[PDB]
């Protein structure tokens, strides 16, 4: 039942019908952040090693935000296929330094008891502001504020 | 086997629509975590998409519509209220912080994938953030603000004489349909509930116009369709579409709200039947782009888009493995869902009627 | 227990370490091999020379643990 | 007894072998040392980092016995 | 205490937050004592 206004129709797909490999970008639109690698990693000798590498991490290894698997997931990717170059740049100076050009890393990775108490009361008063509670804690953002609200909602059960 | 390119940015799961709003972008993050713990992430080409700028968003939309979106915030909300009515931003399309940045990601993920297939450097591409199909040229609608699907499709036409678009979503794909309503080069097929339902569109008689007449198929439906029914009507049709339209590149919208037990949706499909479609299209072996879209029981959206990824990879997966959001998934912690005791109001006669009408429409095309 | 990290780092490095240890004993296997054969020559057929070699090299790894006691 | 002759040779060679094994683990001791400190850094004072390092390196030797199963 | 009443309790307390007379009428089966007891056990499970 709606109308099809000629002005608001569409913008004329404007093709050539071939345009074959016409020097397009998308190395710009997107950045490569994993390649399949089963040559030396999954040759029915090492495919189980990464399985052990990763369950290894969610334990008493260093934190970055605090879920120690994700850091190891992040770092085998970081190394492109390697073990010690992984293990070193994993443990070596900091996880932020070796990889900064993607910036997905800092996005993915991205709370004191004091702010926790004020949060609990700050939410037990409004319960749906997310603008005044943001002003309650100018240090933190609505994202982290909302993130902690979920993690608590899961810890309820 | 087919090469797969996956696109993802992490801020997507953190943008928030507002209180009680059925659209929750956090679902895409869950999928991203399950693909991983399944071990599939390992197997495919992963990418971050860069932000899509107003340069390329305006290649379909109005220059001032995008200018309005770039400018609007909740801070200047009362100042812009005159335009907000002109652009549908309101009751079910709220304003929220980071709205534009959310669009740049959903669009950038699709358009990047559009080029990768155009570049002939993949066989499949996936962007679960994308698949927003209600957006219009000059206004938002149905939780959609920018129609990345069009903007994706507009790139592919540069390379591809005929692009097929498909829509599983329980909501009709009027935005993409309207955005290609009078072009023969783009066929828009849409299976969807109809009658007392948004966007009210896509009846049997919505056929197209001008050059685009007999290039906008539709297939209305009633409540409670099964996987068996849906399969028995999906494959015959798409076979004829491939027989007639003969596209050189497909765009499947994998609307998950057509699943059983959806918050807003009232169909009775499982992961298996919803995915069996994705298998069937994959079988035809064209350059492919699978997107997401609707879906509001996010625990099953995660299950859905995860499994469907495995189908693009044609690998098996069991038992939900451990992950961050493992506790979301009920007491069962299982991938597959079963259909409800809900009634299928789609009688065989009603299905066979509309089927034959469509066959006639499809026979009108050129062939030998 | 968080200290399981040690057990699992271990499993990661065990394949690499085992490669280097095998390299070490390869230098010494000839001594073990003839010693077992000399036993099976001076005792009868019921001596498993291969079992003697394996048992000896396992015992070696046991005694090496004193490096880390 | 056969096993006595072999263990008797084993004792002769243990000093030389223990030297080479110590050389091996010296390459890997840093990885143990960082991890053990990290456990203590997170858990607290009651963790004996040196004891963790020793237990781990002993365990590596236990698992090396599978080279000679 | 059942999960059903637990959900209604959580919402029944997230609306009033200090009635203890209407929430008692929400659950006529249970008393203010058990209702108050579960409120503490949850308050301790917060930490
Ligand atoms: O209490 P749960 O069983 O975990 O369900 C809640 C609940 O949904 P229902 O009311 O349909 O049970 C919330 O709804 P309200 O309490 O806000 O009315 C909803 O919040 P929204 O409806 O605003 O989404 C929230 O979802 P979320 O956790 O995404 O905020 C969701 O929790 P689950 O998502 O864990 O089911
Ligand atoms: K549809
Ligand atoms: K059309
Ligand atoms: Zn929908």
């Amino acid at each position: 039942e709606p109308r099809i206004n000629v002005g608001s129709r569409f913008q004329a797909e404007i093709p050539l019908m071939r345009d074959r490999a016409l020097a397009a970008a998308d190395p710009h639109k997107a950045d490569l952040v994993w390649q399949p690698w089963e040559d030396l990693e999954s040759s029915r000798e090492k495919q189980r090693q990464v399985e052990d590498l990763l369950t290894a991490a969610c334990s008493s290894i260093f934190p970055g935000a605090g879920t120690n698997q994700e850091l190891a997931l992040h770092c085998l990717h970081e190394s492109r296929g390697d073990i010690l170059e992984t293990l070193n740049k994993l443990l070596l100076k900091k996880p932020l330094r070796p990889h900064n050009h993607p910036l997905a890393t800092y996005h993915y990775t991205g709370w004191k008891m004091a702010e926790r108490k004020l949060f609990n009361k700050g939410i037990a008063i409004y319960k749906k502001d997310f603008f005044l509670v943001q002003k309650l804690i100018q240090t933190k953002t609505v994202a982290q504020c909302v993130e902690f609200y979920y993690t608590y909602k899961k810890q309820v059960k | 086997r087919r090469k797969v390119c996956y696109y993802y940015d992490g801020d997507v799961g953190n943008y928030y629509y507002g209180q009680g709003h059925p659209m929750k972008p956090h679902r895409i993050r869950m999928t991203h975590n399950l693909l991983l713990n399944y071990g599939l992430y390992r197997k495919m080409e992963i990418y971050r998409p860069h932000k899509a700028n107003a340069e390329e968003m305006t290649k379909y939309h109005s220059d001032d519509y995008i200018k309005f979106l770039r400018s609007i915030r909740p801070d200047n909300m009362s100042e812009y209220s005159k335009q907000m009515q002109r652009f549908n931003v309101g009751e079910d399309c709220p304003v929220f912080d980071g709205l534009f940045e959310f669009c740049q990601l959903s669009t950038g993920g699709s358009v990047a994938s559009a080029v990768k297939l155009n570049k002939q450097q993949t066989d499949i591409a996936v962007n679960w953030a994308g698949g927003l199909h209600h957006a219009k040229k000059s206004e938002a609608s149905g939780f959609c603000y920018v129609n990345d699907i069009v903007l994706a499709i507009l790139e592919l036409l540069k390379y591809h004489q005929r692009v097929l678009y498909i829509d599983i979503d329980i909501h009709h794909g009027d935005g993409v349909e309207e955005a290609f309503y009078t072009t023969d080069r783009v066929m828009t097929v849409s299976f969807h509930k109809y009658g007392e339902y948004f966007p009210g569109t896509g009846d049997l008689r919505d056929i197209g116009a001008g050059k685009g007449k007999y290039y906008a198929v539709n297939y209305p439906l009633r409540d409670g369709i099964d996987d068996e029914s849906y399969e028995a009507i999906f494959k015959p049709v798409m076979s004829k579409v491939m027989e007639m339209f003969q596209p050189s590149a497909v765009v499947l919208q994998c609307g998950s709200d057509s699943l059983s037990g959806d918050r807003l949706g009232c169909f009775n499909l499982t992961i298996k039947g919803h995915a069996k479609c994705v298998e069937f299209v994959k079988s035809f072996n064209l350059p492919m782009l699978m997107l997401g879209g609707g879906g509001y029981t996010i625990r099953n959206v995660a299950r859905c888009w995860t499994y469907e990824t495995a189908v693009a990879l044609d690998t098996e997966i069991p038992e939900l493995p451990y992950n961050d959001y493992f506790e979301y998934f009920g007491p069962d912690f299982k991938l597959h869902i079963s259909p409800s005791n809900m009634t299928n109001q789609n009688t065989n006669e009603y299905l066979e009627k509309i089927k034959q009408r469509l066959f006639e429409n499809l026979r009108m095309l050129p062939h030998a | 227990d968080p200290a399981i990290s040690m057990d699992l780092l271990r499993a990661v490095l065990q394949p690499s370490i085992n490669e280097e240890i095998q390299t070490v004993f390869n230098k010494y296997m000839k001594f073990f091999q003839k010693a077992a054969l000399n036993v099976r020559d001076n005792v009868g057929e019921e001596v498993d020379a291969e079992q003697l070699i394996q048992e000896a090299c396992r015992s070696c790894l046991e005694q090496a643990k004193l490096l880390f006691s």
